[PDB]
């Protein structure tokens, strides 16, 4: 019905200008020149590269970045490779208290980090540790593998073993070409998962203060939540927002990509 | 070998390039990485004491803003000078020194940390948008409300923020009525023990409550720092400011690309090249010259204003003493650098074309110096009555627990206010209840 | 191979048996059918039979091996799911050639055994359609491809037809039928299709509460079941029952009295007197009493009913009031009044306290 | 059977060892502090105190009032964010549109970096600079009144964390063949009506362990509030009070026992999302 | 109400036809039968019906009023619809009181309603279980009463006993008729199978490929199939097509050659000279030669093709050659020689060249 399409067609259309318009006036923002930068409009005149350039130049958030993606590729792997191993257990399988063993996996990804970031520092964290790698990822993987497992545990639901039987009729072995269907039934799933988890510990602030250390052991929103301009003497605004976009949009572009099989999951 | 050095933010530019000045003297010896910590003095506190008590041994050299020197010295965090393996960088201190930076070298007992620049509070204006300044708080509200009647840039920019600038801002005013927060041994409260002391106090917190209450301020003037104080001035919102220097070439080089409306500077054909690489302005001796001629009649300076307008003001210090990094495996080098940092050839440079006030007294007898810094004069007198600090390990959470009663800064009771204070402080020398 | 299960039960805690410990061998190259009601144990014995299940008490031996627990790899067979499981994430043409690509022929000749198998099995035209872009049926047919490509010693297989019109779903087990005479293979269906049943079955294992009510062909069974209860499973419509009285020379019915044939009265003298038997009658063995020729107006007991219900089928008239399944040469209609005669050789026996055919071989 | 038993537990151990170490020693250790009277300018001379740790937390209005504000916080971000995405869900699966668009559009603002969002509200509410504060009327002033910079604070974290439990429910619905829907409006037909009174029974735990998430991730706010305010106009956040009484004054007495109470605080809710509406995993 | 598919049409993007302007008329209190095979539209239609699929074409009516687009609620009718659901996370009773809780009833009655209601359709005893315990014919039969209660003003029925056992099955049939008679309202029912259908329906409705094939009386269509397709899609084993020609005496076969009926002679005189005929005759109608009498000898038919084949399935012999069906009273075996003998009365004549049934009334 056409009606009902204006309709829908309405609300297709403002809300996905709801969700955009933070990210275009962060944009514009960044684009106007100095002078510009204060008037209330949004109109993006005279555009300035000038900013995007100051942030290119020096290392300042490349570093930081190549800190950021190593960091969070790592605990991707670690985090999906261990949740695999486990899910199995608890939605293919069955044991004694599994279904508390869930029952407090859900829970311990989620917790309020602030409460955990003294004992850390206070630990071999920040002490045995602090400005490393491992010190770092240890937290990432504490919160990572609650969730793995959660979303694993759906992604394992979601397919009935009755093909296994009909593969052990058409040969019984363990692992073999029965790994050889079963890898390829749950690979949709450690894909979705693992972009998930990644987006997920690539966002955290927290620990990414708390226990960061350098330009090597710091993370870009680290940085970019201290980052103030390249000009002390210009208005940081214009720079910190040239950062911000430059440093939100490549995950943004990676992930939408991929989409498909996290819309699946 | 190579050295962490750790800067402000809001300053670090200049000390870059000094510290490039000096690594190409050092060369082979050692180099000296400039680090830096955040705009915020408690953030760039606190993050330091972070990447301290993380007991880092990489970290090489610091800049405390001295009121940060007692507990350091309590927490025995760096060394007393005497400690160096060279000593006589305890020698580089003292020699030209001015005495009140000093005075802030040393705690109880010993020097610690060697001295390397300081400030107190200018008064600024537009001489454009008014002769002859009121010099006044209540002429400061006055005319401000001229230019209110007059629908004029009528804001007056004072450092409205619950940070220890505008502690800071109170305690100038505190000591300029002649009150003072504790005994001289930091050991028990006095800013209401004698009612000369409320009044003193009492009058100060009417001066802040009818400050921003007045008709056509800056309505968010109840979250500002010295940058936007300075912005809103140059975007012609504001006329009167209390801040300090740096304002002069974050004025000239701002104008130099864009800027101050009301000036063009970048159109002029002198200025044209100006301004170097990494957009500093790096001017001339007629570029610094007519850009100043031309701010001269726009932008007035003078000193800080008083509660009496008969007496002088007892305006507030403020600065950064250079610290070893206990930590460091290696040491020598450090107060090595601290001497050669120290230096003459570095102090001048950070003045005149840093902005900073450098502790080199003999700086000032240059005519050259004086020429590009003219408010020297006014820095100068205002040091022989500026007001001190309670100065003591406890000062961050007194401090603190004082701005956060402050926090109602328009809405305060002036007379119980000064009760709380007292208790707030009485507890925070205690050392007991929450940071808020 | 032949196979042979003995004593053969799967229990479980609940303890109850859900296969009452059946028996039967099976000769090589034989052609079965398993059939009772559902929640027959038929989902049970699948997995007994595959030796995927465990043999909780009786024994199992296929070529004289014992296969037990052997699991279902062991055995050198193929079989279909009843809703019909076949491999996902690979289309049509990948599904079946794996299986033969783990029997691990030449690709090309996959290939072709697969190529021949797409006539053959002929579920579809060779679309190579994603699994799920296919309809239930085809998939079905499908997995019989998966089962033709094996060319194993023993089958077992669940209700495929009932996903398909029965002209091309007997079309399709007459198909596996000339596949089982061509590579003459050990095999059982399971089919509550009587008629599907009957056609295939070289033997049928006739089940209730998991327990074995007979095996026989199914003349035999239709001709002589074994008991009232399996007279009333086997065909459509079931055979009619009435409860009727002995007489000192055969049955007082409630419609009139029949002179039992001498020969049947010498077993029901072997036997004892019951006073009151289940009678079982034949649909199709009653008639309008208009239409017979001169022996069977002599021979049969004719009686008068109501014709309440005349249910027309083209061929016959089934009149309810029960079920007689008359010629449709009677032009007899609902509620009607009509003489039906009876043929007393297609009578049968029950003693009313027992269901135990007395008229029974 | 003993062996399928124990093969379990091997695929279990490294998981569960390494996730006891990360966690039970700290918090064995966290309340072992809380015994302990401490500084870190002075660490060794700690005794114990006499609960006394925990009696100045409970003593304190700035941590009841902080306790409060996120209370207050937390129930309408909850509310709020689940009657938004109840709706993008719904949308989110039966636009007549390319649903790639609308999938694209909803995962941007569950992925950006949260203090960039942070940021970019901050500035849009600072007053004219911020177009948003600019619009109003002059003497609003958002940013130096409690309730306002509140309000603006949920209205901020929203487009961060409505989208992920959006995505949520979407899967939430992918458990729902469609055909069922449409089994219920054959003779429920009216979608309002029908679509509610079916989805209120249909989703067990679909939109449940929607709500207990969203609820502890609000909870577990230290940040948006943080770089909006320091916790002036008295909106501390108890995550922005904890930091300050650790690395403002480094009284690891105090901050332990809040750490640990905080830790309660969350274990409460938790306790009534397992005792109270069910609240059981999907697997149950 | 009546209700009136004035030629009602679909198409959809691959635009194509799912239902080619298809037309119908359903009487006030009648019971119709669709039948056709599967993606042949019925679907379709009964969504159509609801108006609930967009009707690309065509009109509609019922009552008075054209409501190809009016909603459900409007339309104020019911589909006992072939997904047989009734709500998981919910009771098998709440499942049956969800309608009766639209309808907002006074509790009592609403008590005595469901009383009455389980009473009939009683798949389970009244078990009221959470519906996921029970078995899918049970729940079937549930859902089947579950819409049964509200008496709208219409209902359609979706081949609802393939999920169930013939026995059971009939028995729900009667119970199904019973229950649209004592609602003496407006019904279809919809399958796949003639056999269903040819009792159960007032009417017939046809459907091959998107349009209507006939409409009229199960022996109606019977008698009188419309076109070759509805004459091969009747019956069971379906009707015998054999190659013929003309003659002017009747016909030539494979095997001789036949007298035609007189007015079946004139009007093969009306139409044309068709250079190919499919004589059309039940297979049933074909019997051994020495089971004739002298009357039958006169009015059939007798000649000799091999028995390639002979199933028997208790009715008859069905001799394979194709297939000829004798009476198993014939005793006939497995591929002999036989003289096969046919009533010259029952051949239909199709033209062959066009598929049109010649011998049509
Ligand atoms: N874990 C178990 N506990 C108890 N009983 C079980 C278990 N596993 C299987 N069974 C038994 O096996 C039977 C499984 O169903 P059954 O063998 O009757 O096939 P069915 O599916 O009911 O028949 P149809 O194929 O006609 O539907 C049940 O009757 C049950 O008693
Ligand atoms: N979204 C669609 N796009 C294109 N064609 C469609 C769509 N939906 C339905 N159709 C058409 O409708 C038909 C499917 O419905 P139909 O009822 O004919 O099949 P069915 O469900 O197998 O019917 P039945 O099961 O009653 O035999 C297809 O042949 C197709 O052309
Ligand atoms: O002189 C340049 C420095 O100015 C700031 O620090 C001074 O002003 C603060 C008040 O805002 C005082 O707390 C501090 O004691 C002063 O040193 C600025 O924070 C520094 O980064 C500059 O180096």
């Amino acid at each position: 019905d056409a009606r009902r399409a204006t309709w829908w067609s309405v609300v297709n259309i403002l809300v996905i200008v709801y969700a955009l318009i933070p990210v275009l006036w962060i944009l514009s923002l960044s684009l106007k020149p100095t002078s510009s930068v204060k008037d209330g409009k949004l109109i993006p005149t005279e555009i300035t590269f000038a900013n995007y350039k100051a942030i290119f130049s020096g290392d300042a958030f490349t570093s930081a970045l190549f800190n950021s993606i190593g960091i969070g590729l790592i605990t991707t792997i670690i985090a999906v490779v261990i949740g695999g191993m486990a899910a199995y257990a608890v939605a293919r399988l069955q044991f004694p208290g599994k279904q508390l063993l869930i029952g407090v996996a859900l829970l311990i990804a989620m917790f309020p980090h602030i409460s955990l970031v003294t004992p850390i520092f206070n630990m071999w964290r920040g002490i045995g540790l602090f400005d490393t790698w491992p010190g770092l990822i240890i937290p990432y993987i504490t919160f990572a593998l609650p969730l793995a497992i959660y979303t694993l545990s759906a992604f394992f639901r979601e397919i009935p073993w009755d093909l296994e039987k009909a593969a052990k009729m058409d040969g019984a072995t363990p692992a073999q070409a029965f790994r050889k269907v079963i890898a390829p039934l749950a690979a949709p799933g450690i894909v979705t998962a693992a972009i998930l988890v990644f987006i997920f510990a690539w966002n955290d602030l927290l620990l990414a203060l708390s226990l960061t250390a350098t330009q090597r052991a710091i993370t870009a929103p680290v940085a970019i939540a201290n980052f103030t301009g390249s000009s002390q003497f210009e208005e940081p605004t214009g720079s910190i927002a040239a950062g911000a976009m430059v440093i939100t949009i490549p995950i943004i572009i990676f992930v939408l990509i991929f989409q498909r099989r996290i819309v699946a999951g | 070998i190579v050295i962490n050095y750790y800067t402000p933010a809001n300053e670090e530019a200049t000390f870059k390039a000094v510290a490039n000045r000096c690594n190409e003297q050092l060369g082979g010896r050692f180099q000296i990485a400039q680090r830096n910590l955040p705009k915020g003095a408690d953030d760039q506190r606190l993050q330091l004491a972070r990447r301290l008590t993380g007991n880092d041994k990489s970290l090489d050299v610091m800049a405390l803003d001295v009121v940060w020197t007692a507990e350091f010295a309590e927490a025995g965090w760096a060394v007393p000078l005497s400690e160096d393996p060279a000593g006589l960088a305890e020698a580089d201190a003292t020699e030209n020194t001015l005495p009140g930076p000093l005075e802030t070298a040393r705690w109880q007992d010993e020097l610690y940390a060697a001295p390397i620049t300081t400030n107190t509070q200018l008064l600024w204006y537009r001489a454009d948008l008014m002769p002859a300044p009121p010099t006044t708080w209540d002429g400061m509200l006055d005319e401000a409300n001229r230019l209110y009647r007059e629908g004029g840039p009528s804001w007056i920019a004072v450092q409205g923020k619950q940070y220890e600038g505008m502690v800071v801002w109170f305690n100038t005013l505190l000591q300029s009525a002649g009150g003072q927060v504790l005994s001289d041994d930091g050991q028990r409260v006095t800013l209401t023990d004698t009612p000369e002391h409320r009044a003193a106090t009492v009058k100060a917190l009417r001066i802040i409550k009818s400050v921003a209450t007045a008709p056509g301020a800056d309505p968010s003037i109840t979250q500002t720092d010295e940058n936007t104080a300075r912005l809103a001035l140059e975007q012609g919102k504001a006329a009167l400011e209390v801040n300090w220097p740096y304002v002069l070439p974050s004025l000239l080089e701002n104008a130099v690309k864009g800027g101050v409306s009301f000036l063009p500077l970048d159109g002029d054909p002198a200025l044209q090249g100006s301004i170097n690489d990494v957009g500093t302005f790096s001017p001339t001796d007629e570029q610094f010259d007519i850009a100043f001629d031309a701010s001269k009649k726009v932008f007035g300076f003078a000193p800080y204003p008083g509660v009496n307008p008969d007496e002088p003001a007892r305006v507030t210090l403020g600065g950064l003493n250079l610290a070893v990094a206990s930590t460091s495996q290696h040491k020598a080098e450090a107060f090595e650098a601290i001497r050669c940092l120290r230096n003459v050839e570095n102090q001048r440079y950070t003045s005149i074309e840093g902005g900073l006030p450098a502790v080199r007294t003999s700086l000032y007898d240059d005519p050259a110096f004086q020429k590009k810094y003219p408010q020297y004069e006014i820095i100068r007198q205002q040091l022989t009555n500026a007001a001190v600090r309670p100065a003591t390990p406890v000062y961050q959470a007194v401090s603190t627990r004082m701005s956060a009663t402050l926090a109602p800064i328009s809405d305060i009771d002036p007379e119980r206010t000064a009760d709380e204070l007292t208790e707030a402080v009485q507890k925070a020398i205690d050392g007991k209840g929450l940071i808020p | 191979a032949e196979i042979v299960l003995d004593r053969v039960t799967k229990s479980y805690p609940d303890v109850r048996a859900a296969v009452k410990e059946f028996s039967m061998t099976i000769a090589d190259g034989e052609f079965i059918i398993l059939v009772g009601p559902s929640g027959c144990g038929k989902s049970t014995t699948l997995n007994m039979i595959a030796g995927l299940e465990e043999i909780t008490s009786g024994e199992l031996r296929i070529g004289g091996e014992r296969v037990n627990e052997k699991a279902p790899k062991d055995r050198d067979i193929a079989m279909v799911f009843q809703s019909y499981a076949l491999y996902p994430h690979m289309t049509v043409r990948q599904n079946i050639a794996f299986p033969l690509t783990l029997a691990k022929v030449p690709k090309a000749e996959i290939a072709a055994k697969v190529e021949e198998t797409a006539k053959i099995l002929d579920l579809s035209e060779l679309l190579d359609r994603k699994p799920g872009q296919l309809s239930g049926g085809q998939r079905q047919r499908v997995a019989m491809g998966r089962a033709i490509v094996r060319s194993p010693k023993a089958f077992l297989m669940d209700q495929p037809l009932s996903n398909l019109d029965a002209k091309l779903r007997v079309q399709m087990r007459a198909e596996i039928s000339r596949l089982q005479d061509r590579l003459g293979t050990t095999t059982v269906y399971v089919t509550h299709d009587q008629t599907e049943a009957m056609t295939l079955g070289d033997r049928v294992v006739v089940m209730l509460a998991g327990e074995v009510q007979q095996i026989g062909t199914p003349d035999e069974l239709y001709s002589s079941p074994a008991n009232l209860f399996v007279a009333g499973f086997i065909g459509s419509p079931a055979m009619n029952f009435f409860p009727a009285t002995r007489t000192d020379v055969g049955v007082r019915l409630p419609f009139g009295e029949v002179t039992l044939t001498p020969h049947m009265l010498d077993l029901l003298d072997k036997q004892a007197r019951p006073e009151n038997i289940i009678v079982g009658i034949r649909p199709e063995h009653i008639e309008d009493s208009a239409l017979l020729d001169g022996y069977a107006r002599i021979r049969a007991l004719t009686f008068s009913v109501r014709a309440d219900i005349v249910e027309s089928l083209g061929a016959d008239k089934y009149v309810h009031f029960f079920i007689a399944r008359v010629s449709a040469d009677s032009r007899v209609r609902t509620g009607e009044q009509i003489e039906l005669a009876i043929d007393t050789t297609k009578l049968s026996i029950f003693d009313a306290a027992t269901g135990l055919n007395l008229t029974r071989d | 059977k003993k062996s399928e038993r124990r093969l379990a537990f091997w695929l279990i151990a490294p998981a569960v060892l390494l996730m006891l170490a990360v966690t039970a020693y700290p918090i064995g250790y966290a309340v072992w502090l809380s015994l302990q009277r401490y500084n870190l300018a002075e660490p060794h001379d700690t005794e114990f105190i006499g609960l006394a740790n925990y009696v100045t937390v409970l003593t304190d209005g700035y941590w009841w009032t902080a306790f409060a504000v996120t209370l207050g916080i937390t129930v309408v971000s909850v509310a709020i964010e689940f009657a938004l995405g109840l709706a993008l869900a719904l949308v989110m699966h039966r636009t007549i549109f390319g649903k790639g668009a609308v999938r694209t559009a909803i995962l941007i603002p569950y992925g950006i970096v949260t203090v960039a969002a942070s940021y970019s509200w901050y500035y849009a509410w600072t007053p004219g600079t911020g177009y948003l504060a600019n619009l109003l009327p002059e003497g609003s002033a958002p940013l130096t009144d409690q309730l306002p910079s509140l309000a603006i604070v949920v209205l901020a974290e929203v487009w961060k964390t409505t989208p992920f439990m959006a995505l949520l429910l979407l899967a939430g619905l992918a458990l729902v063949p469609q055909d069922l829907l449409n089994a219920a409006q054959v003779d429920g037909a009216g979608p309002w009506k029908r679509l509610t009174k079916v989805i209120l029974p249909m989703i067990k735990p679909a939109i449940l362990v929607a709500l207990l998430f969203r609820t502890l991730d609000a909870f577990r706010i230290f940040d948006n509030i943080y770089i909006l305010t320091g916790g002036s106009n008295d909106t501390g956040s108890v995550s922005i009070l904890g930091y300050d009484n650790l690395f403002k004054a480094f009284n690891v007495g105090l901050g332990s026992a809040i750490s640990v109470l905080i830790f309660l605080s969350v274990a409460i809710i938790a306790f009534i999302y397992i005792k109270i509406f069910g609240a059981a995993a999907p697997g149950s």
